[PDB]
């Protein structure tokens, strides 16, 4: 009926295809909820909490989920706008200390030992260079906790180099709703902070002095951060040289 | 809210003989075309469609499709005129952020990044309608000292650092856990304690400068 818009290699009805739908009418039924999304094709995991006013829906692909969100977000359904968001990815982790040899596919098959992997990507920058950071998204949460625990207690080596990867939960932030003004309480502390409007500090005022001193400290912090990297690169190089020397001495010792 | 930066698509691996008419014709079924740009030398272009939905369909239907014997690379390019804003007071709302930066050019979106509990992270994103507006905001706030609220804490403005998480990195020893007692075990353990030192040195810098910044906040609060 409706095109799938599945990307090459893309799996169906993944957590990346799951939408949270909030501010529903209290009189909504499972049939009235399916109707709001029928133009996006067959759903799979239809959930509705009629009493609380929220539901979850999985669409075939990420494109169908993106289309449904772009079209249906903020649209009125009985004197109230719907809130449509991607469901928070419960089973997402980030991988650090990656070798520039590790592909998207190697990262997928490597973490595919803890369980089923929806998506694995090795992060690249503007030029397309291996950053050293990557991310693994599991189909369910259990495998994600096994990955997190084992990779921390043991050393998980993806390649020939004995450099273990760092596995941390993917930090979840909201850059969609943010901090709206209507939900900020108008307290005295709010009023004291909001009394002076956005402005460029005037040279010669206490404000300009306090502000310029803040910028000098922030510049100092950046210099210190670059100094720690300087110390890490030194420590890293001495370790590589030590373990190369040990491996070479051993190769000269084998019959 | 039409022809936004969220409706902008990048088109790579274009042929050298490409015209603005041939480029527009590729996106003809997806409504009226917006601002078109072509780098004929490097072989890439950009196009804005009316809506995010049309950009979604166009992208899905045209990526990895041939044109004059060449396989097109079609992706979203939605962060050209976006800026990261740091050192925001928790009393900085999305609307205040919008009002503060509106002076540099027309704004499409301004949002304060909140955490999993909904609290301000002290960071925001300001996306302008054009690149020079974003450029002007960036220079004015680096040369000058831009204050958003009463506390004279200046906002740190940087161009939105956007990393590729859509394409990634595709195409000798298999993945494994280091075995106790082997050569690779000692070495991987040396890396574990190096990573700990880095974490310790970084948490210290962050702390000693947070304290230095807090002591200046004491003088700021005293002055009031």
């Amino acid at each position: 009926d409706i095109k799938s818009f599945l990307k090459p290699g893309e799996k169906t009805y993944t957590q990346r295809c799951r939408l949270f739908v909030g501010n529903l009418p209290t009189d909504i039924t499972e049939e009235d909820f399916k109707r709001l999304f029928e133009r996006y094709g067959e759903p799979s995991e239809v959930f509705i909490n009629r009493d609380r006013g929220f539901g979850f829906i999985r669409l075939e692909s990420r494109t169908l989920a993106e289309i449904a969100k772009a079209e249906l977000d903020g649209t009125i359904l009985k004197s109230r706008p719907l809130r449509i968001r991607f469901a928070t990815h419960g089973a997402a982790l980030t991988v650090k200390n990656l070798s520039p040899v590790v592909s998207n596919e190697l990262l997928e098959q490597a973490f595919s030992q803890f369980g089923p992997v929806e998506k694995a990507v090795v992060v690249v920058d503007d030029r397309g260079r291996a950053t050293g950071k990557g991310f693994v998204e599991f189909a369910a949460k259990p495998p994600a906790r096994k990955a997190l625990e084992r990779c921390g207690d043991g050393a998980f080596l993806l390649t020939t180099t004995p450099r273990p990867v760092i596995v941390e939960p993917m930090e979840q932030f909201d850059d969609e709703d943010g901090l709206p003004e209507k939900l900020m309480q108008k307290t005295q502390q709010y009023h004291k902070e909001r009394e002076q409007p956005p402005r460029f500090a005037q040279p010669g005022t206490f404000e300009f002095e306090y502000a310029s001193r803040w910028k000098a400290l922030d510049e100092m912090e950046k210099q210190q951060r670059e100094q720690v990297d300087r110390n890490i690169r030194e420590a890293k190089e001495k370790l590589e040289a030590e373990m190369e020397a040990a491996r070479h001495e051993h190769q000269l010792m084998l019959m | 809210k039409t022809y936004t930066q969220r409706c902008r698509l990048f088109v790579g691996n274009l042929p050298a003989d490409i015209t603005e008419d041939e480029f527009k014709r590729l996106f003809a079924k997806y409504g009226e075309p917006g601002e078109v740009f072509i780098n004929k030398g490097k072989g890439f272009g950009f196009i804005k469609l009316e809506s995010r939905a049309l950009a979604e369909i166009a992208k899905a239907e045209l990526d990895d499709t041939p044109m004059r014997g060449r396989q097109l690379r079609v992706r979203f390019a939605t962060h050209a005129a976006a800026l990261s804003v740091r050192n925001l007071s928790p009393y900085v709302s999305n609307e205040l952020l919008e009002e503060a930066f509106s002076q540099f050019g027309p704004i499409e979106r301004a949002v304060v990044i909140v955490d999993d509990r909904g609290r301000s992270t002290g960071k925001g994103i300001v996306e302008f309608a054009s690149k020079p507006a974003a450029r002007k905001a960036f220079e004015r706030c680096s040369e000058g000292v831009f204050l958003l609220t009463t506390t004279p804490r200046p906002v740190i403005v940087e161009p939105l650092e956007q990393l590729d998480d859509e394409d990634g990195l595709p195409e000798e020893t298999p993945p494994r856990f280091a075995q106790h007692g082997t050569f690779e075990y000692e070495y991987s353990q040396r890396w574990k304690s190096l990573d700990e030192m880095e974490k310790q040195q970084r948490e210290q810098v962050e702390k000693n400068m947070k304290d230095a910044k807090d002591k200046l906040e004491s003088e700021m609060e005293d002055a009031y």
